[PDB]
């Protein structure tokens, strides 16, 4: 069955591992692996599975559909902030909180880690009180944990420095300039993480047809300019009339 | 949901279910609302009133 | 009532008279007896429909 | 479906696959579960090819409740064209289908929630 | 109980009885089982 | 109500001239009767896939839960996974294996997925394997503090 | 789990077969059953239930 | 009186005959429109459409 899995990492990077620290339900640091031949999460139903996937999301895309499978249509109630929180409907962690996310990769047995350290220094939980930083490693010697040690000796410009001290090591406060970075460290465009977000929360195959227009596709959909058309046409109505 | 609110009789009332005690005029618990993720009561509480 | 259920019940409600020897014993149809007295009674201006 | 037909790129035409032949390149067929999923992994590890690469560059693909909805052969026709595509995959169940999935991969990670806390416990195997 | 294939493990004990019905692609059939005859059944079909 | 009025004949519409050769006649020679269908269609099961019969045969978590702690209850002592698996060797291995750390962190009790110990199970099919576990102990105490439903 | 159901069947009318022809996708005659302890109806995804 | 021995009566005679079987019959009726039939359901029910 799996035997002529002998083409992962010699040929194309791969995931290996994750790590987690004060997010969702995971209080403090929290580990899991993965193995070449393939593997699967488990547990039973609301237990922190698609909690999991949403962690790894948030670092390969400008924004993922957070929650986008168990929600089916409805608003996605989880996203960072209350990641961040640990948020369940009581919020796990207010006032002051910190957190730490990674994720890990090999290609010819050679690693790559990806990661972003977030942290509230006030109970308010607005987009600027996070101070947020995100990060990309080609090199074995970097780990989530040995950043959270990093954060705590100082803040975004100690973890700036590190990538200074280092080489083979990336860190940006904006996420877009580290999306690029890594994009282009991967030649790949965007548009291939959001089909992995179309992917990672599609539910039963419907059809082949919506399948395409679903998943393969971006939506793209002109709406947007007929508003602008409709709104045009009266102003021409107005001098006309 | 405005329009409702007036001119749908059904409409104008929140529902809320309360465990009362056989002893006791108490409430033991009152089950309504977003539980947040859990929901192993709130199954068996809408079960049992349907 | 509805009209549809009002003749089924008065048509129930007239077997139990079938017994009564001195007024009119329908024993072969009587729902078609309760139609007819429906409308009967609708002309005397006893029952309005609307 | 018309405001989709006038303003959706999408919709302006209809999509359709078609089974061939690999020596004569013949038609055997010319339109669902089993093509679908070949077709998913194929959209992914294109999109994931960068150009002039013969992989998905980066080869690892998620699915969330992967087989929780689909028959055994179909995930079996999944696994499958993922090796044909050179694909690492990934896949979630809420503890359903499990003999298919322990047969076809070599560890999983176990997640459960205690209240308002949640851990991880990791885990492996092999055939001998 | 309209049931799935999933969870029909719970509701085995819970009653006793079992309507089966059947897909053929254009068509489909119905029959009645108890649990007793459709374990037996199973068993056919692995021996067979 | 129906005494006739005086109005003009207007809208005049004729039609209906009865020419004879406008008659056609009853062509009852379509006598093929419509077959009747009263046939029982006694089933066969065999004829839908192992999908189904898979969840028949699936596990369920009570009975295995009971078992353990039956087991728990004979060795009154803290035990790992491997000698659970080498006690009460399962059939679906991994879902007894998920569901032996769900109880473990049910109780509440820490796996230390940084240490290891090991096993080896065979199958329905006599092909053999081997299962890289994570550490930790379960013990009958702690499943009978903890409660199922 | 299944001793409760002495009841059934003494107060109330119980459906206890359901007879189609023609009917969806059920071509010809069917018969089937409903044992008055409760009956489940199984089958796969997509084969008729509703 | 069951499903088989209505769509054998109904293959052997057409709607004719159909309803010209109650009147033969005993404790069967017929309603060639529904919320008649629906009406005798809910009286012998004694279950208002709700
Ligand atoms: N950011 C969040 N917002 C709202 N609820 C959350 C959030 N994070 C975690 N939760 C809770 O944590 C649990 C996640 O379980 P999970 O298995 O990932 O969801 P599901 O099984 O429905 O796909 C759920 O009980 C969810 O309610
Ligand atoms: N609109 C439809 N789309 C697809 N199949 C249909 C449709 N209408 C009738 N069918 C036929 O009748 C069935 C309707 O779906 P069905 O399988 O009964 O639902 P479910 O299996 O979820 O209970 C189908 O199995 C098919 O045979």
């Amino acid at each position: 069955m799996n035997q002529v899995s002998g083409l992962a990492g010699k040929e194309s990077f791969i995931l290996t591992r994750i790590e987690l620290f004060n997010w969702g339900g995971f209080h403090g640091l929290h580990q899991a692996a993965i193995h070449q031949d393939g593997t699967a999460v488990i547990g039973p139903t609301g237990s922190g599975k698609t909690t999991l996937v949403d962690a790894l999301m948030t670092l390969l895309l400008a924004n993922p559909r957070y929650n986008l499978a168990s929600t089916g249509g409805h608003e996605s109630d989880r996203d960072l902030i209350s990641y961040v929180r640990g948020v369940s409907g009581h919020i796990a962690r207010p006032g002051k909180t910190v957190t730490g996310i990674a994720a890990t990769l090999e290609r010819e047995g050679k690693q790559v880690r990806l990661g972003a350290l977030l942290w509230f220094d006030s109970t308010s939980s607005s987009v600027t009180d996070m101070k947020r930083l995100w990060l990309f490693s080609d090199n074995p010697g970097q780990t989530l944990e040995h950043w959270l040690n990093v954060y705590h000796e100082g803040g975004t410009r100690l973890l700036r420095q590190m990538e200074k001290e280092a080489i083979g090591l990336w860190t940006y406060p904006n996420k877009k300039q580290y999306l690029a970075r890594l994009r282009d460290f991967f030649e790949v465009g965007e548009n291939a993480f959001t089909l992995l977000n179309r992917a990672a929360g599609l539910k039963q195959l419907n059809s082949i047809d919506e399948i395409f227009r679903e998943l393969v596709l971006d939506d793209h959909s002109a709406f947007d300019r007929a508003a602008e058309v409709a709104n045009s046409f009266d102003g021409l109505t107005e001098i006309h009339q | 949901l405005g329009a409702k609110a007036l001119l749908d009789p059904r409409f104008r009332l929140e529902f809320a279910v309360s465990v009362m005690d056989r002893q006791s005029g108490n409430v033991i618990e009152s089950r309504t609302g977003s539980q947040g993720g859990s929901g192993g009561e709130k199954e068996i509480i809408a079960s049992y009133v349907l | 009532i509805p009209l549809e259920e009002a003749i089924q019940s008065l048509s129930s409600i007239l077997i139990e008279h079938v017994s009564q020897e001195q007024y009119d014993i329908n024993q072969d149809n009587p729902f078609l007896q309760a139609s007819r007295e429906l409308r009967e009674w609708i002309k005397r201006r006893l029952i309005v429909e609307r | 479906l018309g405001a989709k037909a006038l303003l959706d790129p999408r919709f302006r035409l209809e999509f359709a696959v078609s089974v061939m032949d690999r020596q004569s390149g013949n038609v055997i067929e010319s339109r669902k579960e089993i093509i679908a999923s070949y077709v998913l992994t194929a959209s992914l590890s294109y999109a994931l090819s960068p150009a002039g690469s013969r992989y998905p560059l980066f080869g690892t693909i998620i699915l969330d409740e992967a087989f929780s909805r689909s028959s055994h052969a179909v995930a079996g026709r999944i696994i499958a064209a993922l090796r044909e595509f050179g694909l690492h995959a990934v896949f979630i169940t809420p503890n359903k289908e499990m003999r298919l999935l322990r047969d076809h991969t070599r560890s999983a990670i176990v997640v459960h929630r205690r209240g308002q806390n949640s851990n991880m416990a990791s885990l492996s195997w092999e055939e001998l | 109980f309209i049931t799935p294939n999933k969870e029909m493990r719970l509701l085995r004990d819970h009653t006793r009885s079992a309507i089966v019905v059947h897909r053929r692609g254009q068509n489909s059939n119905m029959a009645s089982l108890s649990w007793e005859e459709l374990e037996r059944h199973y068993q056919r079909r692995g021996n067979a | 109500r129906k005494q006739e009025v005086p109005l003009p004949a207007v809208g005049v519409a004729v039609t209906g001239i009865p020419a004879i050769e406008r008659l056609r006649f009853k062509e009852v020679d379509d006598e093929a009767e419509q077959t009747l269908d009263l046939s029982n269609h006694a089933a066969d099961l065999t004829q839908i896939g192992d999908d189904f019969w898979d969840a028949f045969n699936g596990l369920d978590r009570e009975v295995l839960i009971q078992q353990t702690l039956q087991l728990l209850a004979k060795e009154n002592r803290p035990v790992g996974l491997a000698e659970l698996a080498e006690l009460l060797p399962p059939a679906h291995d991994l879902e007894t294996f998920a569901v032996w750390i769900g109880m473990a962190r049910e109780a509440g009790i820490e796996v230390i997925d940084s240490q290891r110990e090991f096993a080896e199970l065979s199958d329905g099919e006599g092909r053999r394997w081997r299962f890289n576990l994570p550490t930790t102990g379960l013990e009958s105490q702690a499943l009978m503090d903890i409660d199922w439903e």
